[PDB]
DNA sequence: TTTTTTTTTTTTTTTTTTTTTTTTTT
DNA sequence: AAAAAAAAAAAAAAAAAAAAAAAAAA
């Protein structure tokens, strides 16, 4: 509630929260279930404040960023147990998070030799790791939510979009949602936002005084006994939790028909889009309705579903909004 | 003394996926195979040649991402003409769309999701051990040639020289024929004969292999 | 710095791409070449013969180099007297003559004339 | 920056100039020499100290040293028809020092 | 905390070339930094003498006799002391500000905001130099750093004046360079315009006597010759110092010389 | 042309612990 | 026959940081 607009991406991020079906399929096969969104963007534009967000209110989250990581820190590493002498493998940052999610920062300054595997569990959602004798595949289903900055300060539309964005088009390609986000001049919008960031920083805490430094210290006294309307956090990770663990909706013949309707108006159109459009695109049209579905606490998609994911993605490759 | 993949699969199929961001160092091992099929090992004081008779399936990603209006297919892609040469066969699949072809590939994707079977139709899935078993007894069985087959395959190849001095345009077509080409006329033609017919191999045969090496270099429009 | 430079070319020739098509077709149809006499030869040349050069090779070498000055390097020269002498070797001799010289021009020019 | 043999810690090693502390140091064709190289000077000439901060070592040195430099003209030779600026590639914050 | 020192490309700013020409660092990294200050030197003459008299007293040792005295009396601390103070005021004191403290700050931030949407649009390039929320939130720091210093509870419009005027003379001034000539696009008529218009003012109006922007705008315009930068077009005859003076509240245009 | 980019190359052991099992030595 | 002293037993190695070259390009 402490960042104003972004409306979309915060409608993004709760579909995340609530994430698709997965489906097991022969041949060894599984279709992920997760959702992956990236935010490209200007400087100072909320896009930090997001992920710093999604780590306090998900159930499990591992942050990362892009130049203070290895590709042996995200994965796994071979270590010693000292106590019975053995050598074992030690989790990283991608395996530690299964199901769960990962909050990578600054992801465009990571090195090439980083970003090889990230796209591996990105892919194959496993590990390989055939070092020092250790033989073994590792289990790593995570949802990834990225920030990253253009090639120049920022954004220029009057050049190509993949000449603004660095990123590979085979990375860029394994993520589900891409928000381009600019911040434009305004004197009304300018108005309204300075309002409510003067309107923040002048809030205390119960308990203390004007001009009392706050006292993040607790005096040692860790605990006291050893075991239009917002809702409550706590009252929005119960709900998350519920709709996680208790609903699995199976999709219908009239949400597939909106979905086909979409997709082929969507393919045969001479729009320019920041991104282009693939048969991928059919899939995440089924995770978001199924993620829309789990949101209602129904056991069937609807066409309202449908509706609400194909709004979703239309802005977020038109800006049609 | 540890062998590689190439070596591993003898009498067998090497799938190299991603074969854009493969390295020179394995780009050398590829380059020898298809010239000797014998592979030299390390200089770890050995001095060893082994066995590496292999067929080689490979997947490529265009540069800097689609198809592009540049008429060379050595721009599309980084790899040399001379290892693209000694591929037998090259096949482009562009995505272009239609609004024909979108609403069928839906369809079919989301039958799968409602349904966890294969959208039924009268075509028919055949067992798969059955395919193994047939496709074993085919690769055991050993064809035989004719001197009356051979001599279209003369004309069909100065056919296809005659064309192809001329076939030297601004976009269609990769280069010239070479005789390499004509080897692999008669390399293709080993494995339509071996699929059903035994001893002599069919005039139709050489036909059938035209037609599919025609429609492969076709490829290069669609 | 090659003593010899050969450029192989490949034109359109009807005849000629019918007649590799052909041996190479009947190659590969199922129906004067010594196997091991030309390396024992190659060590018996190369290891106890010796030829030197006559004032038969000295009149001939003058002349050629000299109607080849009619841009040769004194490079040149130097590749016709080894030539001459690896054909001496040839034809078992002990020896250069006339006919050694010969051949090593008529090679050397035929290079030239590609 | 070093990883000594027998303790094995990162360790802080010396150089030209901090050899020639209290002393002369002596740059011959000084024109010809990359820039990156020739940058490395700056806090040296004037605050007459080295600050390291690499590996978990974050340290100030000492070298009170002074410079004596040789360099040649552009084209090898200097025109009298052009100022200072014109016949050289250094620009001015070395050229104050 | 950040503090950061650096020299532009080619070592001078070289205040003939664009300042994007000049400053190296991205527009990500010069988000970061409440303040910047650019340098310059003016080569006046009495503060070249003014200075050198004060490094040649710290040489001559005239330094010292003096400093201890206003260091005793009521004018300077010692740095113990002030390290002792500040620490002091950093862990007793945590101001707030007034109700009244955000309305002049938004106000501010929209001015500041909206000059730049102009400067961008007759500059036709983006701004080297960002304004940006954290430009709004630098501010605010500002005040109740300001305000610490008094040991005051909360922060107040006197903070909030003093505070504006360091960020304009930190930030705005760096993004306001005011290019005389940069020969680009921008301006590209007014490479002829501005001769024209000399000309015009200066065989209309002699040495002496004076005129109106009121009457220099409508008779100049009806003719349709008017550009909507002549703003600083009169200016930039001022700088000349001959040919244009303002006076009178800024009203009056006096010819002064050739 | 002088800038950026790139591979890549040693860097490693100096220490440990109390039993358990051996040879000398009154 | 019963004490005091003295060695074997190591093993291990990937993962990261800093510096100098030998190929790429605005
Ligand atoms: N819409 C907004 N609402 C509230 N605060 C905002 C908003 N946009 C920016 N801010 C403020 O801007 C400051 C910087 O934001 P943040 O760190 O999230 O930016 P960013 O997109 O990560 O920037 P960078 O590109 O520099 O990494 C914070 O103080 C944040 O509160
Ligand atoms: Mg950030």
């Amino acid at each position: 509630p402490s960042i104003y607009g972004h409306d979309h991406i915060k409608k993004a991020i709760l579909l995340m929260l609530m994430g698709g079906v997965e489906k097991n399929l022969e041949n060894g096969s599984h279709l992920r279930g997760d959702i992956n969104i990236l935010m490209v963007g200007d400087p100072s534009t909320a896009k930090s404040q997001l992920l710093r967000f999604v780590l306090n209110t998900a159930s499990l989250a591992i942050a990362t960023t892009g130049r203070g990581s290895s590709g042996v820190g995200l994965t796994a590493a071979v270590t010693t147990d000292r106590e019975t002498g053995e050598r074992r493998l030690e989790a990283g940052a991608m395996v530690l998070a299964d199901r769960g999610v990962v909050c990578i920062d600054e992801f465009d300054k990571m090195t090439d030799v980083d970003r090889v595997a990230i796209h591996e569990v990105m892919e194959q959602q496993t590990v390989t790791i055939a070092k020092a004798g250790i033989h073994t595949t590792l289990n790593a289903r995570c949802s990834v939510i990225a920030a990253a900055n253009p090639v120049f300060g920022q954004y220029d539309v009057n050049r190509d979009p993949h000449q603004n964005i660095a990123l590979p088009d085979s990375l860029l390609s394994r993520f589900d949602l891409l928000f381009v986000v600019t911040d434009d001049i305004n004197e009304i919008r300018d108005r309204s936002i300075s309002e409510h960031v003067l309107r923040t920083h002048r809030y205390l805490p119960p308990g203390y005084l004007e001009g009392e430094p706050v006292r993040e210290r607790l005096n040692l006294s860790l605990a006291v006994g050893e075991d239009p309307k917002l809702v409550t956090i706590p009252f929005l990770r119960k709900y998350v939790q519920y709709a996680k663990e208790r609903v699995i909706p199976q999709l219908t013949q009239e949400a597939i028909n909106v979905i086909v309707k979409n997709y082929t108006d969507l393919r045969n159109d001479d729009n320019t889009k920041k991104s282009p459009i693939t048969a991928r695109t059919l899939e995440t049209l089924i995770r978001l309705a199924t993620a829309h579905a789990k949101v209602r606490l129904s056991k069937t998609v609807n066409k309202v579903d449908a509706k609400v994911a194909a709004n979703l993605l239309r802005f977020a490759l038109l800006g049609e909004d | 003394l540890e062998g590689g993949a190439l070596v591993l699969a003898d009498n067998g199929i090497c799938c190299i996926d991603e074969f854009d961001k493969m390295d020179e160092s394995d780009r050398t091992a590829i380059h020898e195979v298809m010239e000797q099929q014998t592979i030299s090992i390390s200089k770890a004081g050995i001095n060893t040649t082994l066995n590496a008779r292999t067929s080689i399936l490979a997947a490529a990603n265009p540069l800097y991402g689609r198809y592009n209006p540049r008429l060379s297919p050595l721009d599309n892609i980084n790899l040399p003409a001379a290892l693209l040469s000694r591929f037998d066969i090259l096949f482009l699949m562009l995505d272009i769309p239609s609004r024909d072809d979108d609403e069928k590939l839906a369809e079919h994707v989301t039958y799968v999701h409602m349904h966890n079977k294969q959208p039924d139709l009268d075509f028919t899935p055949v067992e798969p051990s059955k395919m193994r078993e047939y496709i074993a007894y085919a690769k055991t069985k050993r064809p035989v040639m004719s001197e009356a087959v051979n001599d279209y395959v003369v004309q069909a190849y100065i056919r296809l020289r005659q064309d192809s001095k001329r076939e030297m345009d601004s976009k269609f077509s990769f280069g010239q024929a070479t005789p390499r080409t004509l080897l692999g006329i008669i390399r293709l033609s080993q494995a339509l004969a071996k699929l059903r017919l035994a001893d002599m191999v069919d005039i139709d045969d050489v036909e059938e292999a035209l037609r599919l090496v025609r429609v492969s270099k076709e490829s290069l429009y669609q | 710095r090659f003593d010899l430079v050969y450029l192989v070319l490949d034109k359109v020739d009807e005849k000629n791409d019918r007649e590799l098509a052909k041996h190479l077709t009947n190659l590969y149809l199922e129906d004067v070449l010594p196997v091991e006499f030309l390396t024992m030869y190659i060590s018996y040349a190369k290891e106890h013969i010796h030829p030197i050069i006559t004032e038969a090779a000295k009149t001939e070498l003058v002349r050629a180099y000299v109607g080849m000055r009619k841009t040769a390097t004194t490079r040149q020269l130097e590749s016709m007297i080894r030539l001459a002498e690896a054909h001496a070797k040839m034809k078992l001799k002990n020896v250069v003559e006339l006919e050694d010289v010969q051949e090593a021009v008529r090679l050397i020019r035929s290079a030239i004339k590609d | 920056v070093r990883k000594d043999p027998i303790t094995k810690e990162w360790t802080l090693e010396g150089g030209a100039l901090v050899l020639a502390d209290k002393g002369v140091c002596l740059i011959d064709e000084f024109d010809k020499m990359n820039d990156q190289d020739r940058t490395s000077i700056h806090e040296a000439m004037e605050q007459q100290s080295i600050s390291i901060s690499k590996a978990g070592i974050v340290t100030t040195l000492q070298a009170r040293c002074s410079i004596i430099a040789a360099a040649n003209p552009n084209g090898g030779r200097y025109n009298s028809t052009l100022p200072l600026a014109q016949n050289v590639s250094l620009t001015e914050p070395i050229l104050s020092r | 905390s950040v503090l950061a020192a650096a020299n532009p490309i080619y070592g001078r700013y070289d205040d003939l070339k664009s300042p994007g020409d000049n400053i190296d660092f991205q527009t990500t990294i010069l988000s970061r930094f409440d303040m910047i200050f650019i340098v310059k030197d003016d080569h006046n003459e009495e503060r070249d003498i003014s200075i050198a008299n004060h490094v040649i007293n710290i040489h001559t040792g005239n330094a010292n006799a003096m400093q201890n005295q206003q260091e005793e009396n009521g004018s300077e601390i010692s740095i113990e002391k002030m390290k002792r103070y500040i620490t002091y005021c950093r862990l007793k004191c945590a101001p707030r500000l007034s109700p009244q403290a955000a309305e002049k700050l938004s106000s501010n931030f929209v001015t500041i905001r909206k000059q730049l949407l102009i400067n961008e649009l007759e500059s036709t390039e983006r701004s080297s130099i960002p304004i940006t929320i954290r430009q709004l939130e630098a501010i605010i720091r500002i005040t109740e750093s300001l305000a610490k210093l008094e040991l005051s509870p909360i922060a107040q419009e006197r903070h909030v004046d003093e505070a504006i005027r360091l960020f304009q003379a930190s930030t705005m001034d760096a993004a306001s360079q005011d290019p005389i000539g940069g020969l680009n696009q921008a301006s590209g008529t007014s490479l002829s315009e501005i001769r024209r218009f000399e000309q015009e003012l200066k065989r209309r109006l002699p040495i002496g006597w004076s005129t109106s922007y009121q009457t220099l705008r409508r008779e100049f315009v009806d003719t349709h010759r008017f550009s909507q930068l002549a703003l600083d077009k009169a200016l930039y005859a001022l700088e000349k110092h001959e040919t244009i003076q303002l006076r009178h509240q800024g009203q009056n245009i006096y010819r002064s010389g050739v």
